[PDB]
RNA sequence: AGAACUGGCGAUGCGGGAUGAACCGAACGUAGAGUUAAGGUGCCGGAAUACACGCUCAUCAGACACACAAAAGGUGUUAGUUCAUCUAGACAGCCGGACGGUGGCCAUGGAAGUCGGAAUCCGCUAAGGAGUGUGUAACAACUCACCGGCCGAAUGAACUA
RNA sequence: GCAGUCAAGCGUUAGCGACAUUGCUUUUGAUUCUUCGAUGUCGGCUCUUCCUAUCAUACCGAAGCAGAAUUCGGUAAGCGUUGGAUUGUUCACCCACUAAUAGGGAGUCUGGGUUUAGACCGUCGUGAGACAGGUUAGUUCCUACUGAU
C-alpha cells in the first residue's frame, strides 16, 4: 500500500496557524453585472453587491414573471461557473435548474443468484424503476423486482442468446431480441411468449428501436424496429407481428438504429455509411451520410432519452387514457427538442477511428463538427438528457465530455483503468455512471468533472449498466453471472 | 525518378526473399566451427555471420525503399494517377511498415551483436544466433501481404505511361464507342484495339505524332458516363484527373449517330456540367 | 521453491484516491536548474501520463480494406472513396497543387580519413 | 510503359502452336521430375524438399477434410462480437546452475597474475540505482550489454504479452546471494509493473504490480519471458 | 552427479577382431598326434568361387566401437492387413448428355458458374455444381462432379514389414 | 521463447505431439543521430596447394523478360579475384577501374606485441610492495626438393 508523502514540518506549521474566515458579513463589493440566457436569450442590468447567490437567483424570477429556479453561470478563458464574486464586470447567465435532483448512488447491495450466464443487456422500465429486466448468455430473460431484489417470471421460449432486451416506452410489451434469428414479445405479467415470435431474419439482431409514444396515435400500439447483421432493418407491427416493409440499403451489418422524434430512423452500419430511413416515407432513404473513416459503431440523439420514457417522467405517475399520454409525451418532446427555440434533435455518430461526428439530419449533409480527441475506439456515445452535454466511452480507459451544440471539448475522465463499455445518464444529468472491463463501477460529477465515488463488488467484466428513470436505484450486470443493484 | 520506374527489381515474395537471404548468408560465410576452437574466434565468427545477415537484410530493404517512385511531391497528376491505381494510402502505409520492419531488424541485429560478444559456451553463441535469425524471420514474416501488394503494383506501375504534363500536348476525349479509339489509332502511329464496346482502351494509352517539326503527344481515355460527381469508377476517375491536370485543350468527341445510344441531350449536358474543367 | 500464501498474493496495490493526487501533482510539478532530483519515486506513471493531448492519429484504414483488396487480381476498389464531390473544387485543388509543386521547383574528392571520430569505437 | 497490351499481342497471335503442347508435356512430366528429384537434391536440400512435401501433403489433407465436412450440410455483448479475442510455482526444481565459469575471471594488470576479478555472465537488472563505483572496487562486474529492464510477461488469459518494466527481484533460490545481486537466473520470482493490464482486486484498490516467475532462459536468449503469478 | 554390487587390466602371455591398455574366446614349461572357442573358407589368408528360399542397381550402396543428422518422403523394389467396385458387366481407354426458373440476391459500365460475397433451392431425371478448370468486355467456346454407347475380368483407397 | 489454438498419429486405450497458427512480431518511406566493460595474442607481404556453401567469365532455366537492362533456382573450381586510405588499435570502413574485384585451411619475410632490462605520472597501503589506466627501452651438412656426374 503506497503512502502519500506526509506533510513536512512547514506544512504542519502552516496548518497550525489560523487563517481567513468565511463569515463575510461586512463590506460587500459591488460590480456591474449583466444577465443573458445561456441558449439564445440575451438581456436586467444591475450593479449589486456581493449578495448571496439565492438573492441573485430570485431576482430574475420577477423579471420574467415565472413565479422557477434557473441554473446560473457567468463568463460563458475565465470559464468561471461571494466566493465566485470575490475572484475579480461579470456577465451572468441562467438556465432551468430542473429542481428534481437524483441523489448520488453510493451504497451497494447483495447479489442475486439468477440465470447462470454472462450478462449481455439490461434496461429499466419506464413506468417505474421497481421492475427491471436483464439479458444474459442464457436463452431465457428474467425480470427483477428492484424493491425486493428478487427474480420474476422467466421468459421461456428462446433457444439462443438474448442479445438485446429493453422495455417499450409505454411499458406494455417488452422486446427481447434473440441471437439466432428472432425477437419475442413479453408483457410485464405474461410469463410466457405473447404469440408467435418474430422470425424470418437471416442474421442475429444487433439492436432494437421502439416507436416513440409522441408519434404513436391513440389505440394503435407502437411499432418495433429491429436491426441485424444482415444489413437490413425490418419494421414490425406489435399487434399483427407482420412486417410492412424492409430496407436493405445498408451493404453491411447495421450497428444500431434509433427511431427519431421526426419519424426518421437514424441507423449506422459496418459499411461506413449512415442512411436516414423513415417510416413515413414507406421505407425509403431520404438522405445518406458518408464521413467516417472507419465504420459507425454507435448512434445517439439529443431527444433519444425523452423517447424511452414514454411520458413517464421522474414522478412515475401513469396516465389515464392514450390520448392524454400521447399529449404529455409530445409536450415533453417539444420541451427537450425545442431547447434552442426551434425543434432540432441533434445527432452524434460514434466512429471506431478514435473520432466522433456531430450530425444534423434535418439540415444539410455537411457535418456540424468533428469530435476527435480519443486514442481508442469509442464503444458508446450518448447525449445528455438535458442535451447541452455529450459524453463518450472508449477502450482507452478514459471518458470524454463534449459540448452539446458547438462541439468544443469540455473535459476527460481517467478513473477507469481498462476499456470503458457502455454508460448511463442520470435522470437529472447531474451524475454519469460508467462501467469498464475492470471490475469496478464509477460515477462522475458533471458539476466539476471529478470522481464522486467508486462502486466495486462485481467479479469481473461489468458489460453494461443502467440508471433508473426516477434515479432511486442503479442496476448493473457483468460476466460474473450475478446481478448487482446500487442505490443512494 | 520519373518516366517509367519499371527498373524496380521486382522483389520476390516474403518467403522467397527470406529463403534467398538465408541461403546467401549460409553460402557466403564459413560453416565448420568446432568447440575446441578458441572462444574469441567462435564469437567473432558468430558475430560476423549475424552482421552479414543483418547488413544483407538492411541493404535489401533500403534498395526496395529507394527503387520506388517517391510518390510524395512527385507531381499532382502523377500523384493522383498513383492514388487512383493503387490507393495511395495503402501504398504509403505498406512503405511505412517496410521501413519500420527494417528499423526493427537493425535494432535486433545490434542488440544481438552486443549480447553475442559475452556468451562463453559455444552452445550459448549458437542459441543466440538462432534466436537472432528467428527474430529476423518473424519480423519478415508479417511483411508478406505488403510485399505482395507492392510487387503487384510494381508489376502494374512499370508499364504505366510516361508523359510530362508541362510539355505541349493535345488529348482526345469523349463518350465511349464514339470512334475515339479509332481516331487515336489513325491520327498517330500507335496501335490500339478498335473493338466496338464502351471500354475498348481501358488504360490511358499514349500516342505520339509530329507536326510543324515538333513532337505532339496524345493520350486516350474512355470518357465519363452520367457520373454526377458522386459515383465514379477508377477508370473514369483517372480520366477526370488527367483532364483536370493536363495541358492545352483535350478534344471532346460526340457520336452524332444511332451508335452510343445516349440522347444527344445527355451528351450536351455532360460537357455542360464538365464546363468547370474548361 | 516452496508453496505458500506468498507470490500469488497482492503486494503492490495502489490506492484509488491517491491516483488523483498523483495526477494533480504531475500536472502541477515544476522544477528549475537550481533544483535537482536525488530519488525518483516509483509510481504508475502510465496512468498519470497520457494527459488531454487530443490529436486522434489517423484511422486504421487497412482494417477497412486489406492490401490484397486494394489492388491486384482480386480488386475490390472499383470506385475511389472520399473522392471530390464536385468538379469545381477538384479543379481548384489541382490548380493550387500544381502551383505549390511549381513553387518547390564525377564529383569532388571524398571525405578525408581524418574524420574517423566520433566513429572509432 | 505500354500497359497490359502484352495480353492484346497474345490475343492477336494466339498461344504459339508449340506453347500449349509444350506446357501440357511439361505438366505431364512434372510428376516424373518430382519423383526423380526425390532421389536427387542431396544433403541440405533433400531435407528442405521433404519438409515442403510434408507441408503440402498436410495442407491438401486439411483442405480435403474441410470439403468433406462442408459437403455434409461464450456469449458476448452486442459490441464485443466481430472483434478479436496447491500453490506450487509453474516450474519447480529449476536447473542447478553451479558456481562455475559464469563468474568469469578477467586478468588485471600488465602482468596477468593478480586478477582477483569476477564477472557475472548472467542477465541482471539494477535500474537507476546502479552508480558504478570506482574501477578499483569492481569485485563483481555485470556488463551493460547483458542488462535488461523490460521483460516479457504473459498469463493463460487472452494470451496477451506486453513488455513491462522490471520492478525488483524478491526471491532467487540456489544461494539467494544471486537475489542480492539482482541476476535473472531463470526460476527466479520478480516483480513487474502490471499497471498496463489494470486488474483490480476486491475493494476497488486497483492493482499495478504482481510477482512473476521467469519462464525462459535469458542466458541463452536475447529476450526475457515470465508468467504472472495470478 | 552420486550408491552397493559383478568381471577384466592393474600384475598378461596366446588365436581372431587391418591395429585400440579394457573386445570375443581362453587353466601360459619343454615336443608329437587328433578335436575345438573366437574369424571364416575369391587372393594377401591356412579353409566350397558348397546346396537351398528371396531381396539388394545404390553418383563412390553393402561388409561401420549398434551413436544420432532417424520424421516423414521416392509415378524405386519384395512381401502382408482393412474397406468398397463385381458378370444386377472389375479398373482403365474412345463417343454423347451435362437440362429447365436462371442472365438467382444483393454489389454495378460485366460477373449469364470461374473479379465481390450469404445460403446453394425447387421442376427434373441414368445425371447435372446458382459450378472444378481452360478463356472471354458479355455470354459464347471446351473438360469433369455425375451418368450412359463399345470393351471385357479382377480393380481402386488407407496402412505394416 | 513463453502461453495457447486446429489435432496427421502414439494414447494405461486422463496425456502427448509433426506442419500451420495468435500476442514482443512512431501503419504515412519519419529518422533512433544507438556504436554500451569481446582481457586475447596477432596482423599483413609474397608464392604454392585443397574445397564449393560460385563474384565474374562458361552452361543452360523460371520471371509483367517487349528490348536495353533487371530479380532468382540450379550445373560448373577451367581461368581471374587489382590499387590507395587510417594509429588520437586497422576485433574495421571508405572508392579509382574492371565483366567480378567470391568465402575458407595448410601454416608459413615484416610490424604491434606476447616477458625479467631502466625510469616516470596517478591509483592503493603505516611500508615494503603491485596496479583500474598508461608512457618510455627490446634480442632472439640429419630429412625433403631443384640441377649434374
Ligand atoms: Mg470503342
Amino acid at each position: 500500500s503506497t503512502l502519500i508523502p506526509p506533510p513536512s514540518k512547514k506544512q504542519k506549521k502552516e496548518a497550525q496557524l489560523p487563517r481567513e474566515v468565511a463569515i463575510i458579513p461586512k463590506d460587500l463589493p459591488n460590480v456591474s453585472i449583466k444577465f443573458q440566457a445561456l441558449d439564445t436569450g440575451d438581456n436586467a442590468l444591475r450593479v449589486p453587491g456581493a449578495i448571496s447567490e439565492k438573492q441573485l437567483e430570485e431576482l430574475l424570477n420577477q423579471l420574467n414573471g415565472t413565479s422557477v429556479p434557473y441554473t446560473f453561470s457567468c463568463t460563458i478563458k475565465a470559464s468561471d461557473p461571494y466566493s465566485s464574486l470575490i475572484k475579480p464586470q461579470i456577465t451572468l447567465l441562467y438556465t432551468p435548474r430542473a429542481v428534481f435532483k437524483v441523489k448520488p448512488v453510493t451504497r451497494s447491495s447483495s447479489a442475486i443468484a439468477g440465470h447462470g450466464s454472462t450478462i449481455l443487456c439490461s434496461a429499466f422500465a419506464p413506468h417505474t424503476s421497481s421492475r427491471m429486466v436483464t439479458g444474459a448468455g442464457d436463452n431465457t430473460a428474467r425480470i427483477w423486482d428492484c424493491d425486493t431484489q428478487t427474480p420474476m417470471h422467466t421468459l421461456k421460449g428462446h433457444y439462443n442468446w438474448v442479445l438485446c432486451v429493453s422495455w417499450s416506452p409505454d411499458g406494455e410489451v417488452i422486446a427481447t431480441g434473440s441471437m439466432d434469428n428472432t425477437i419475442r414479445l413479453w408483457d410485464p405479467k405474461s410469463g410466457q411468449c405473447l404469440g408467435d415470435a418474430l422470425r424470418g431474419h437471416s442474421k442475429w439482431i444487433t439492436s432494437l428501436s421502439w416507436e416513440p409514444i409522441h408519434l404513436v396515435k391513440p389505440g394503435s400500439k407502437p411499432r418495433l424496429a429491429s436491426s441485424s447483421k444482415d444489413g437490413t432493418i425490418k419494421i414490425w407491427d406489435t399487434v399483427s407481428r407482420v412486417c410492412q416493409y424492409t430496407m436493405s440499403g445498408h451493404t453491411n451489418s447495421v450497428s444500431c438504429v434509433k427511431w427519431g422524434g421526426q419519424g426518421l430512423l437514424y441507423s449506422g452500419s459496418h459499411d461506413r455509411t449512415v442512411r436516414v430511413w423513415d417510416i413515413n416515407s414507406q421505407g425509403r432513404c431520404i438522405n445518406i451520410l458518408k464521413s467516417h473513416a472507419h465504420w459507425v459503431n454507435h448512434l445517439s440523439l439529443s431527444t433519444d432519452y425523452a423517447l424511452r420514457i414514454g411520458a413517464f417522467d421522474h414522478t412515475g405517475k401513469k396516465p389515464s387514457t392514450p390520448e392524454e399520454a400521447q399529449k404529455k409525451a409530445l409536450e415533453n418532446y417539444e420541451k427537450i427538442c425545442k431547447k434552442n427555440g426551434n425543434s432540432e434533435e441533434m445527432m452524434v455518430t460514434a466512429s471506431d477511428d478514435y473520432t466522433m461526428f456531430l450530425w444534423n439530419p434535418l439540415k444539410s449533409t455537411k457535418p456540424i463538427a468533428r469530435m476527435t480527441g480519443h486514442q481508442k475506439l469509442v464503444n458508446h456515445v450518448a447525449f445528455s438528457p438535458d442535451g447541452r452535454y455529450i459524453v463518450s466511452a472508449s477502450f482507452d480507459n478514459s471518458i470524454k465530455l463534449w459540448d452539446g451544440r458547438d462541439g468544443k471539448f469540455i473535459s476527460t475522465f481517467r478513473g477507469h483503468v481498462a476499456s470503458v463499455y457502455q454508460v448511463a445518464w442520470s435522470s437529472d444529468c447531474r451524475l454519469l455512471v460508467s462501467c469498464s472491463k475492470d471490475t469496478t463501477l464509477k460515477v462522475w460529477d458533471v458539476r466539476t468533472r471529478k470522481l464522486s465515488v467508486d462502486l466495486p463488488g462485481h467479479k469481473d467484466e461489468v458489460y453494461t449498466v443502467d440508471w433508473s428513470v426516477d434515479g432511486k436505484r442503479v442496476c448493473s450486470g457483468g460476466k460474473d453471472k450475478m446481478v448487482r443493484l446500487w442505490t443512494h | 525518378m520519373q518516366l517509367s520506374w519499371k527498373d524496380i527489381p521486382t522483389v520476390a515474395p516474403a518467403n522467397d526473399l527470406l529463403d534467398i537471404v538465408l541461403n546467401r548468408t549460409q553460402r557466403k560465410t564459413p560453416t565448420v566451427i568446432r568447440p575446441g576452437f578458441k572462444i574469441t574466434r567462435i564469437r567473432a565468427f558468430y558475430m560476423r555471420k549475424v552482421k552479414y545477415t543483418g547488413e544483407g537484410f538492411v541493404e535489401k530493404f533500403e534498395d526496395i525503399l529507394k527503387g520506388f517512385p517517391n510518390i510524395n511531391d512527385v507531381h499532382p497528376f502523377h500523384r493522383d494517377l498513383m492514388d487512383t491505381l493503387y490507393e495511395k494510402n495503402h501504398y504509403k502505409i505498406s512503405l511505412a511498415a517496410i521501413s519500420r520492419a527494417k528499423s526493427l531488424v537493425e535494432q535486433v541485429a545490434r542488440d544481438y551483436v552486443r549480447l553475442l560478444k559475452f556468451g562463453q559456451s559455444l552452445f550459448q553463441c549458437k542459441q543466440l544466433k538462432r534466436a537472432a535469425l528467428g527474430r529476423m524471420a518473424t519480423i519478415v514474416k508479417k511483411l508478406r501481404d505488403p510485399l505482395a501488394y507492392l510487387e503487384q503494383v510494381r508489376q502494374h506501375i512499370g508499364r504505366l505511361p510516361s508523359i510530362d504534363p508541362n510539355t505541349r500536348t493535345l488529348l482526345i476525349c469523349g463518350y465511349p464507342n464514339v470512334g475515339k479509339s479509332s481516331f487515336l489509332r489513325c491520327i498517330t502511329k500507335s496501335d490500339v484495339d478498335v473493338q466496338p464496346y464502351a471500354f475498348t482502351t481501358k488504360s490511358l494509352y499514349v500516342g505520339h505524332f509530329d507536326y510543324k517539326y515538333l513532337r505532339f503527344q496524345a493520350i486516350d481515355t474512355p470518357g465519363i458516363l452520367d457520373r454526377p460527381t458522386e459515383e465514379m469508377n477508377n477508370i473514369e476517375m483517372q480520366s477526370i484527373y488527367a483532364i483536370a491536370h493536363l495541358r492545352s485543350c483535350v478534344l471532346y468527341f460526340m457520336d452524332l449517330s444511332e451508335q452510343c445510344g445516349f440522347t444527344i441531350e445527355a451528351q450536351v449536358k455532360l460537357f455542360h456540367s464538365i464546363k468547370p474543367l474548361f | 521453491v516452496q508453496p505458500d500464501r506468498r507470490w500469488f498474493g497482492n503486494t503492490r496495490v495502489i490506492s484509488q484516491d491517491a491516483l488523483q493526487h498523483f495526477r494533480s501533482a504531475l500536472g502541477e510539478t515544476q522544477k528549475d536548474t537550481y533544483q535537482v532530483l536525488l530519488r525518483r519515486n516509483k509510481l504508475p506513471m502510465s496512468l498519470l501520463e497520457e494527459k488531454d493531448a487530443d490529436e486522434s492519429p489517423k484511422a486504421r484504414i487497412l482494417d477497412t480494406e486489406s492490401y490484397a483488396d486494394a489492388f491486384g487480381p482480386k480488386a475490390q476498389r472499383k470506385r475511389p472513396r472520399l473522392a471530390a464531390s464536385n468538379l469545381e473544387d477538384l479543379v481548384k485543388a489541382t490548380n493550387e497543387d500544381i502551383t505549390k509543386y511549381e513553387e518547390k521547383q564525377w564529383t569532388s574528392a571524398a571525405k578525408e580519413a581524418i574524420f574517423s571520430k566520433g566513429q572509432s569505437k | 510503359p505500354q500497359n497490359d497490351y502484352i495480353e492484346r499481342h497474345i490475343k492477336q497471335h494466339g498461344k504459339r502452336l508449340d506453347h500449349e503442347e509444350r506446357k501440357r508435356k511439361r505438366e505431364a512430366r512434372e510428376s516424373h521430375k518430382i519423383s526423380e528429384r526425390a532421389q536427387k537434391l542431396t544433403g541440405w536440400k533433400g531435407k528442405q524438399f521433404a519438409k515442403k512435401r510434408y507441408a503440402e501433403k498436410v495442407s491438401m489433407r486439411k483442405k480435403i477434410k474441410a470439403h468433406e465436412q462442408s459437403k455434409v450440410k461464450d456469449a458476448l455483448p452486442t459490441y464485443l462480437l466481430d472483434r478479436e479475442q496447491k500453490f506450487s510455482v509453474p516450474l519447480p526444481k529449476v536447473r542447478g546452475i553451479s558456481e562455475e565459469e559464469m563468474f568469469k575471471v578477467i586478468k588485471t594488470g600488465k602482468s596477468r597474475s593478480k586478477s582477483w576479478k569476477r564477472m557475472i555472465t548472467k542477465h541482471t537488472f539494477v535500474g537507476e540505482g546502479f552508480t558504478r563505483r570506482p574501477v578499483k572496487m569492481e569485485r563483481i562486474i555485470r556488463p551493460s550489454a547483458l542488462r535488461q529492464k523490460k521483460a516479457n510477461v504473459t498469463h493463460p488469459e487472452l494470451g496477451v504479452t506486453v513488455f513491462l518494466p522490471i520492478l525488483a527481484v524478491k526471491k532467487n533460490p540456489q544461494s539467494p546471494m544471486y537475489t542480492q545481486l539482482g541476476v535473472l537466473t531463470k526460476g527466479t520470482i520478480i516483480e513487474v509493473n502490471v499497471s498496463e493490464l489494470g486488474m483490480v482486486t476486491a475493494g476497488g484498490k486497483v492493482v499495478w504490480g504482481k510477482y512473476a516467475q521467469v519462464t525462459n532462459e535469458p542466458d541463452r536468449d536475447g529476450c526475457v519471458n515470465a508468467v504472472l503469478l495470478v
